[PDB]
């Protein structure tokens, strides 16, 4: 049976991770003690693919949270769905990093992550297959950054044939919530390219856009953001935990999404979103959601991928449908809109469906695309980069805790080469 | 700015004749042609170079020196010039392999031809006033692991030092740590490469008690001195460079012979290293066709350690060791597709636009 | 008696099972939980046809078919279905992990610790027949499960068994619809190896029957049970011929025996023309004529391939229920007399008929309708090749780079073996180019 870890760190990856088993739990019958109040014996055959057993059937969650302030942590124990989770994975420490990424991947972090480690062991070591693991992390602090990305390394060192599948909330272009976003991003992209599978990258500015525009909605704070989020996550792995015609897993994804190991870079989606007073004027069908996921002011991305081409599409549907529908409307999106498409692939489109749609809607999708538009983001984070490397504005809070000018210039190089990179698959070259 | 890729024929060994197994593998002279022994099916080859070995009175004979005159001396003149030089080996274990860099001691290789000239040029170029240094380094490569084969460890068992790649700004990539050894004859290199070669990784599969396990590259480095101010001592321009022959191992293919262990790990990581030194190699002649492209090297260790030794104002050469038997033939198209990517003039297409050369 | 071991191997494999056993069991009026009111109103007889199933004492009957995915998603679903009380709980949920549609997965990293179990039963099965052997391996290109354990079970079929017909129920990938991007890799590295332990290989495409099943069927949003079943009843009209009874008989040898000219073309088609509703199933005579005129028909093939491209060298038709073979005779003459549907200079005869006695089933909430005759064709050409083609077309714009090795080599595979693959398949593209030639002296 396929099983799954969820670390979770930083100010960012713990709210998410509240607001991901406050859906989990729903989809699967849980309740804030641990009970089960189901429908449909479906809802716990698969149940062990995020959660463990107990005694009294109170069916406790795998997750493991990686804080280094006890803030995020305090604020959920004393919360809706903050009484399950096991508290020898309530791992904190004191000194907190201050969105400083060198204090959480040399010297601060490095006094927690030996415990992290022994508790991800006991885990794992209890599962009886595996399939991969989680993170879910910010870009712009330094707990999510520098100690997930340590984590990263020594769990891809120590078990490295598994999956490691990073959510991350890169920053964005406008209003960054932090003055040293891009060097904490680019020292960690250094990173992620070389040491993960497949990684889901994430922006709140195109999530702003997507509450004001679809939800129309008027006072949007971070809990609807990750609720959208947590729908994202849920259905990337449906595969996994119920039934379907044609089903999928991660390493599907993460192996036709992939043509070489770098470009891994996503740009997630879900649908349909629609207003709480206009879901009486659609019809909920296969090619509206079609229309909606391809659509540009949905992607999480902070990017128009009609600024590029699309290398690999992953569509994820749920609920009671018909394959002839999906296929002649992905042949229609392969077709139609051709130069936004990759030519030396002839299929730039996968598929795949579960049976059990979500608690109160009929279908649902998810989707998951690579393209040569994200660079946009890397090429913006280099040129917030060097104009600050060049007269080195923020340096000596990094060079205060066991670095040098090497490893900056190391990462920006890296991700420079990862834009040329996706360039070479960009300009309209025939032959 | 070349790829200069090369084949080599072997001759039958004495086991062979004994046991009588077919001749299989023959050459339309410089074109090459192999003919399955069913009767079936002809595969063609073309290189810019083919090197024959089978039978003595055949004209067009590929021997050591021949070898030598043909691939080797034109890395050392352009390293003379002030560039850098990389040379490659492949072939599965019986292809002749080591017989072709290092030779044996009334049988010389690739390996002292070159350092012999190296030697020699030396004492002829080198005046009062100029000068030449030269050191040497000789690493490996073991699941992407560095490691360094030119140290002894403690009398602990594997405790194997694994060192770690870091890119300098101008200078370009380096390993950091690693030994870098003084040379000056030839008396000290066989003593090094005999501390190396000994502590490479080797296993016992199907094929043979002794096998190759891990790549291992063999740099040079040398430096010209010529830096002499007219007014007085003082030092205008020295010049490095930085010469590399590397010695990899097979593309084992997991099915006849099965692994089920760390030698299925160790295969793997060895396959991929392969695959990516290959696109490499066509990207890299595909540039030189003027043709701008990307040329991936972060892809691989192999390739990172030797970005600047295969790009730019660099030179390169391939080798290419295969069988000619029938008992080997598995193994052996294996090389030789993996020894195609030169492809200079295949059906290049043609579409031009320039105007406006007037008033 | 006569047997045919039925195997199938993941999804397509395990859902055209679900089908295909449902259309079994309605046949000889067994009840899904194995037993037989008929017997218990008889005490007597062979109607417990047992090509495919097998006694016991208790009036039971199980199944003489295992199935594997690799992926529990699926099976869990029979063993907690309509139909766990039948089989044997021996079904092979090893999939701890999924093929990743890799071709290395399913051929050495999993496939590798799941294929003894499979041999063991299947010597179980074996050993409880003292007849024919048939292996139906329902099987699928592009995954990494229907290509590897595929392959390399029928290549442990061909040692531990050697001279049995092995057959394949295939799904050809369509051209221009897929729901993969590693499809073709797959596909022809499955080629390259079950060109020689196979007999004959059947093809479909979900392409075709999509279009079969809008133009003809009139039903515009199907799932792929409504596409599943069609397939069902093209098996069943196979081996009707050895479970009831007629009046020419078509083992399955005579099938790889006059439709393999070459042994490496063994790769036919296959139709059905019969595909009205109950709506269209009036209005209609439903003669022998029509149906032989539909079956050489595209738009009622199963895979896109237009067959005017190229030419007949050989086709079988295996007919059910009230048939009078003077109308087959004359249906054939026709088909001759005709200039579009060429043929090999090397084959006038071209032609082997089978005739049953039987006429087909009608699946309760199904699309097909109650007819008094049913007719299956199995046509081998020199057409595909140009399908084939495609493919080894796409490889070459996808092999030129080396997308999607990484994911094979770190399984295990060599890079040669893709153009050790593309080599033999070109082997195969220059034979349907040779037989097409007509011979001059
Ligand atoms: C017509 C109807 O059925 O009511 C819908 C509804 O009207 C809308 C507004 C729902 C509603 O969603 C939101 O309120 C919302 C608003 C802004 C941002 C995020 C969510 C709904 O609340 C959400 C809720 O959907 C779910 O509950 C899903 O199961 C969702 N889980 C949760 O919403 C949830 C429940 C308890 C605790 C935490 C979260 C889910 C998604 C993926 C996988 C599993 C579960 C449903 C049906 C509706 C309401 C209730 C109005 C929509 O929800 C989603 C994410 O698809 C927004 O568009 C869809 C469908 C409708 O438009
Ligand atoms: N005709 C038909 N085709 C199917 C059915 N189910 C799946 N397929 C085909 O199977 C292909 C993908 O199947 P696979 O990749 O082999 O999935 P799998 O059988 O579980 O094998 P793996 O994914 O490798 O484990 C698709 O292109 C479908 O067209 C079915 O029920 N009927
Ligand atoms: N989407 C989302 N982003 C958040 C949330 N909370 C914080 N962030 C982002 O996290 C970043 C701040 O990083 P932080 O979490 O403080 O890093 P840390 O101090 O190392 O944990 C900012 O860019 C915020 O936009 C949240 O609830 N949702
Ligand atoms: N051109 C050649 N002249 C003489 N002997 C050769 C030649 N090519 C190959 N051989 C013989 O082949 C053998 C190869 O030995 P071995 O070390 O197994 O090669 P490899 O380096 O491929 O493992 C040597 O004993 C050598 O004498
Ligand atoms: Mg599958």
């Amino acid at each position: 049976m396929r099983e799954i870890v969820h670390i979770q760190a930083g100010q960012c990856g713990n709210q998410i991770g509240a607001k991901f088993w406050e859906v989990i739990s729903d989809e699967h019958g849980i309740d804030p003690t641990g009970s089960y109040h189901g429908d449909s014996d479906l809802q716990l055959e698969r149940i062990n693919v995020y959660y463990n057993e107990a005694t009294g059937n109170k069916y406790v969650p795998r997750a493991i949270l990686v804080d280094l302030e006890p803030g995020t942590m305090d604020s959920v124990r004393s919360g809706p769905f903050g009484q399950i989770f096991r508290p020898d994975n309530f791992v904190f420490g004191q000194s907190g990093a201050g969105n400083n990424w060198a204090k959480g991947h040399y010297t601060e972090g490095a006094e927690l992550v030996d415990s992290v480690l022994d508790v991800v062991r006991k885990e794992s070591e209890s599962c009886d297959c595996l399939q991969g693991f989680q993170l879910t992390h910010s870009l712009g602090g330094g707990t999510g950054s520098g100690m997930g990305t340590l984590l990263i390394s020594k769990i891809r060192e120590e078990y490295p044939d598994r999956i490691m599948n990073t959510f991350s909330v890169m920053p964005s272009p406008k209003v960054s919530d932090t003055v040293v976003e891009p060097y904490n991003a680019t020292l960690s992209v250094h990173q992620l390219v070389e040491n993960t599978d497949e990684t889901y990258c994430i922006d709140n500015e195109a999530l702003y856009d997507i509450c004001f525009r679809t939800l129309k909605l008027t006072t949007p704070t971070y809990g609807d953001l990750n609720h959208l989020v947590s729908a994202t996550m849920s259905g990337v792995t449906t595969c996994l935990r119920f039934p379907g015609q044609l089903n999928a897993d991660l390493r599907k994804l993460a192996v036709n999404m992939v043509p070489f190991p770098r470009l891994h870079f996503f740009m997630p989606g879900f649908a349909p979103l629609t207003s709480r007073g206009s879901q009486q004027y659609r019809a909920l069908t296969v090619p509206e959601l079609t229309q909606q996921m391809f659509d540009s002011k949905n992607m999480m991305a902070a990017c128009d991928p009609r600024h590029g081409r699309y290398l690999t599409v992953a569509a994820i549907f749920r609920g009671r449908m018909s394959m002839k529908e999906v296929d002649e409307q992905m042949l229609n999106v392969q077709n139609k809109n051709s130069s936004y498409f990759v030519e030396w692939i002839p299929n730039n489109v996968k598929t795949a469906v579960c049976d059990i749609p979500p608690r109160g809607l009929k279908m649902s999708a998810t989707f998951i695309g690579n393209s040569t538009a994200i660079q946009e983001l890397f090429k913006r984070i280099s040129e917030q980069f060097t104009a600050m490397f060049r007269r080195k504005a923020f340096l000596h809070w990094y060079t205060g805790e066991g670095m040098d000018e090497m490893e900056f210039t190391e990462a920006e190089s890296n991700m420079n080469d990862l834009v040329s990179e996706y360039q070479q698959y960009q300009d309209a070259t025939a032959d | 700015s070349q790829v200069t890729v090369a084949v080599r024929v072997r001759p039958f060994s004495k086991r062979e004749k004994t046991e009588k197994a077919s001749q299989v593998v023959f050459t339309n002279g410089e074109e090459i042609t192999v003919e399955h022994p069913d009767m079936k099916q002809v595969y063609s080859f073309i290189y810019d170079v083919s090197f024959w070995s089978f039978d003595e009175c055949h004209p067009g004979y590929a021997s050591q020196t021949t070898v030598y005159e043909t691939l080797a001396a034109p890395l050392l003149d352009r390293a003379f010039e002030g560039y850098n030089t990389c040379l490659f080996a492949y072939g599965q274990t019986g292809s002749g392999k080591s017989y072709t860099m290092m030779g044996l001691n009334e049988e010389p290789g690739i390996i002292p031809r070159f350092c012999e000239d190296l030697f020699a040029q030396i004492a002829k170029k080198q005046t009062s006033e100029v000068s030449y240094h030269l050191e040497m380094s000789f690493f490996e490569v073991y699941n992407e692991k560095i490691h360094d084969l030119l140290v002894c460890k403690g009398e602990n068992g594997q405790r194997k030092q694994p060192l770690r790649a870091r890119e300098h700004p101008v200078s370009g990539p380096y390993v950091e740590g690693l030994s870098m050894n003084v040379v000056s004859s030839y008396s000290d290199i066989q003593s090094w490469l005999e501390l190396g070669n000994k502590q490479r990784a080797t296993a016992a599969t199907g094929m043979n008690d002794k096998s190759s396990r891990s790549h291992s590259v063999f740099t040079l480095v040398m430096t010209q001195t010529k830096t002499e101010v007219v007014e007085g001592e003082e030092h205008d321009h020295r010049i490095t460079s930085r010469i590399n022959l590397v010695d990899l191992a097979g593309s084992e293919r997991c099915s006849t012979a099965h692994s089920s262990g760390q030698r299925l790990k160790e295969g793997v990581s060895i396959n991929k290293s392969l695959l990516t030194l290959g696109k490499v190699i066509s990207a890299l002649s595909e540039q030189a066709n003027g043709k701008r492209v990307f040329i991936p090297y972060r892809e691989s260790t192999l390739t990172w350690l030797l970005k600047e030794s295969l790009g730019g104002n660099s030179k390169t050469a391939m080798i290419a060791t295969v069988s000619p038997a029938a008992s080997n033939i598995e193994e052996t198209l294996s090389t030789l597709r993996y020894a195609t990517q030169a492809r200079l003039i295949v059906n290049i297409a043609k579409v031009n636009e320039d105007m406006n050369a007037k008033l | 008696m006569r047997e045919c071991i039925s195997i199938h191997v993941g999804q397509a494999g395990v859902q055209i099972g679900n089908a295909c056993w449902e259309l079994y069991c309605l046949e000889h009026g067994i009840q899904p939980d194995g037993q037989m009111p008929s017997d218990k109103t008889i005490g007597g007889g062979d109607d417990s046809f047992n090509t495919f199933f097998s006694e016991t004492g208790a009036g039971k009957h199980v199944p003489r078919a295992v199935f594997v995915d690799l992926e529990p998603t699926v099976i869990d679903e029979v063993r907690t279905g309509t139909y766990r009380q039948l089989f044997h709980p021996e079904q092979l949920i090893t999939g701890k992990e999924d093929a990743a549609n890799n071709y290395a997965r399913g051929h050495y990293t999993i496939g590798k610790e799941i294929i003894d179990l499979v041999l063991d039963r299947i010597r179980k099965l074996a050993d409880q027949c003292t007849g024919l052997q048939g292996f139906l391996v329902f099987h699928s290109f592009g995954g990494g499960t229907g290509s590897g354990f595929t392959s390399l079970l029928m290549e442990r079929l061909s040692v531990d068994y050697g001279k049995k017909s092995k057959l394949e129920f295939s799904i050809y990938p369509a051209p221009q619809v897929s729901t993969a991007v590693v499809e073709p890799y797959n596909s022809i590295l499955t080629t390259h190896t079950t060109l020689e332990h196979s007999d004959c290989a059947f093809m479909v495409d979900n392409e075709a029957i999509y279009d079969i099943c809008r133009r003809n069927l009139d039903i515009e949003r199907p799932t792929y049970t409504n596409l599943n079943r069609l397939i069902s009843q093209i098996v069943s009209s196979i081996t009707a011929s050895l479970r009831f009874d007629g009046a020419l008989n078509v083992d399955l040898t005579e099938f790889q025996t006059n439709l393999v000219p070459y042994p490496r073309i063994h790769f036919p088609l296959a139709t059905y023309a019969p595909v009205i509703s109950a709506e269209k199933a009036y209005h209609e005579q439903l003669s022998v004529a029509e149906i032989t005129n539909a079956c050489f028909e595209p738009a009622n093939q199963m895979v896109k391939c237009d067959p005017r491209h190229g030419k007949y060298m050989a086709c079988c038709l295996l007919y059910r229920g009230d048939v009078v073979p003077k109308d087959v005779n004359a249906a054939i003459a026709t088909i001759k007399t005709k200039r579009s549907i060429q043929f090999v200079d090397w084959c006038p005869t071209g032609f082997k008929v089978g005739i049953n006695y039987q006429p087909p089933t009608v699946v309760p909430g199904g699309d097909l309708a109650k007819v008094q005759r049913a007719v299956c064709m199995l046509s081998n050409t020199t057409a595909i090749a140009e399908a084939w083609a495609r493919l080894d077309h796409k490889f070459d714009l996808m092999y030129a780079k080396r997308a999607f090795v990484h994911w094979y080599v770190g399984e295990g595979m060599e890079e040669g073996e893709f153009s050790e693959a593309r080599e033999d398949m070109a082997a195969l593209e220059k034979d349907y180019e040779e037989v097409g030639v007509d011979s001059v002296e």
